[PDB]
């Protein structure tokens, strides 16, 4: 197992992780090497395929020209996994498009063939023991898993010996249920991975731990004091949203309803859905109509980013914020969602002033809605610092960069390479 | 997948 911790039966939460010793805020509970992992397509050329090191002058794979490495050792070490995609990418060319889930699942199957025994990533929970929720799958979810299984056979039949379709549905379901997205310091998606021991942890909307990454290594650090006998909880989702939203996401992706202190008390729901203090106050049904509209625009924008232009996307943000502002306060989470999306579009367009303009409005409400140590808060401070620095506002930039560092020292560890990069940014000016 | 932002 893992020192100072143990696997246990968490009543009404299946298996979980329990503390056997005290952990103070910022203490590393444990580390978990990725069992299987995949660098996202959009990050190729920016990060090493093998170790995820972000570097300039990465060496390109001579065959496919679509994998980049630190050196010949990272290249060689990645080959058992890279071979699943190397020649297929050149053969299928433009037609090579497996989803990230399929790419990761191919790697799980490849690892199971090479290393059938329990790995150092499975000290407490094994990939084979993962919860699948197979019994809870409706026709829509089974159809999505069937598309994934067809893509797996379509792109990965060369090296893989496939189990029956039934074993593949259980696998794809286990991957959806237990998979992690690996994010950088700005919470940008880097790739997807399996961290079996990290997946043993149950969810809470007031977690006592944060998961961070040192390349492909997951690190679990306390963000609240943990005492012997206490269960170790991480958040599976973005905690900005009110109770109903959070639980709709948890029911849809994880097949459970959270009953943590946040979900029970609903303490932050009032401020999260803050209403304007108008002379004629807005009616209850007028609030409910706007909450319904707000959730619909969030989904409309999600779809729109795949095909609409940056100006069309900013229009959706501006127009929706205008409609919402008649009922909702600027600190309201639905207003904040659109502002964050609009900031993201500005960043892409290299409109640094526009991105800064939005970030400035987001930061204070973020601090109030998110937990004490929050990667979402740290990430926003970091973006703001970098924008201020980029725009020659060095004193404001240094203040924001130091606010990012203060949170990151707890979540990532005082010695994290991300903090050394930020300090170099402060020092170089 | 299990992350801070979706
Ligand atoms: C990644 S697993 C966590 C480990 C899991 N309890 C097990 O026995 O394998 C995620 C699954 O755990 C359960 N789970 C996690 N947090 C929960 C919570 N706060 N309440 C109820 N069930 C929870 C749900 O079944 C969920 O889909
Ligand atoms: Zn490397
Ligand atoms: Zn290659
Ligand atoms: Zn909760």
């Amino acid at each position: 197992g893992l020192g100072g911790l143990e696997r246990f039966c968490s009543p009404g939460k299946g298996r979980g992780l329990r503390a056997l010793q005290p952990f103070q805020v910022g203490d590393l509970l444990f580390s978990c090497p990725a069992y299987a992992y995949v660098l996202t397509v959009n990050e190729r050329g920016n990060h090493c395929e093998y170790c995820f090191t972000r570097k300039e002058g990465l060496s390109k794979c001579g065959r496919c020209k679509q994998a980049f490495y630190c050196n010949v050792e990272c290249q060689k070490e990645d080959w058992p996994m890279h071979k699943l995609e190397c020649s297929p990418m050149v053969v299928f060319g433009e037609n090579w498009n497996p989803s990230e889930t399929v790419r990761l699942t191919a790697r799980i199957l490849a690892k199971q063939k090479i290393h059938p025994e329990r790995t150092p990533s499975e000290k407490l929970l094994a990939v084979k023991e993962f919860e699948s929720h197979l019994d809870k799958l409706d026709n829509e979810k089974k159809d999505l898993i069937q598309s994934d299984i067809a893509a797996l056979h379509h792109f990965y039949s060369k090296h893989l010996e496939f189990p029956d379709n039934d074993s593949l549905v259980v696998l794809f379901a286990q991957v959806n249920c237990n998979g992690f997205t690996i994010e950088d310091e700005e919470l940008s998606h880097l790739g997807s991975a399996i961290f079996p021991d990290v997946a043993l942890m149950n969810h809470s909307c007031c977690p006592n731990v944060i998961v961070t990454y040192k390349g492909t290594l997951a690190e679990v650090r306390a963000v609240q004091e943990i005492k012997p006998g206490e269960e170790v909880f991480t958040s599976y989702i973005d905690l900005l949203y009110p109770t109903e939203d959070r639980n709709d996401r948890l029911r849809d992706s994880y097949f459970f309803t959270c009953e943590c202190q946040e979900c029970t008390t609903k303490d932050k729901d009032k401020a999260k859905v803050e209403i304007r203090k108008l002379s004629d106050p807005p009616k209850a049904e007028a609030i409910r109509d706007m909450v319904r509209y707000a959730r619909n625009v969030i989904e409309e924008f999600r779809r729109a980013k795949h095909y609409k232009s940056p100006s069309e996307l900013l229009e959706i943000c501006e127009l929706s914020q205008e409609k919402m502002s008649s009922v909702f306060e600027d600190s309201n989470v639905y207003m904040l969602h659109m502002m964050y999306q609009a900031m993201g579009v500005c960043l892409y367009m290299q409109d640094w002033e526009g991105a800064l303009q939005y970030g400035q409005k987001i930061i204070k409400p973020y601090s109030k809605h998110y937990p004490l140590y929050s990667l979402n808060v740290a990430s926003m401070w970091l973006k703001l610092g970098r924008l201020y620095m980029g725009l020659e506002h060095k004193a404001a930039g240094e203040k924001a960069l130091k606010k990012a560092i203060a949170i990151m020292e707890v979540a990532h560890g005082k010695d994290h390479p991300y903090i050394s990069e930020i300090k170099q940014e402060i020092e170089s000016h | 997948l299990k992350s801070k932002k979706g």
